[PDB]
């Protein structure tokens, strides 16, 4: 299973206390060991 | 005969709980490399029950 929580504000990380309620859940089924980041880079 | 379905013979590792093998790569049962090809020590874990 692949569960994924989130949390959103407007704002080094701040000093402060927010929980992540969950939103996403996925019966995957995979070995996972590595991962990376997409961007979007902006054009000239 | 049958042949279509299959199962599998050798793995390196047991399986995790809910987990599924796709992976066809040729086994390696010695130390020398199969280099894709049935060989010595080198054996296709898919067989066929027929
Ligand atoms: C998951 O992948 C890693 C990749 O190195 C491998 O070492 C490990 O044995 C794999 N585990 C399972 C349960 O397939």
């Amino acid at each position: 299973y692949f569960k994924i929580y989130s949390k959103h504000t407007p704002i080094d990380l701040p000093q402060g206390f927010s929980a992540l309620e969950p939103l996403v859940d996925l019966p995957i089924g995979i070995n996972i060991t590595r991962f990376q980041t997409l961007l979007a880079l902006h054009r000239s | 005969g049958n042949y279509n379905y299959l199962y599998r013979l050798f793995r390196k590792s047991n399986l995790k709980p809910f987990e599924r093998d796709i992976s066809t790569e040729i086994y390696q049962a010695g130390n020398k490399p199969c280099n894709g090809v049935a060989g010595f020590n080198c054996y296709f874990p898919l067989r066929s029950y027929s």
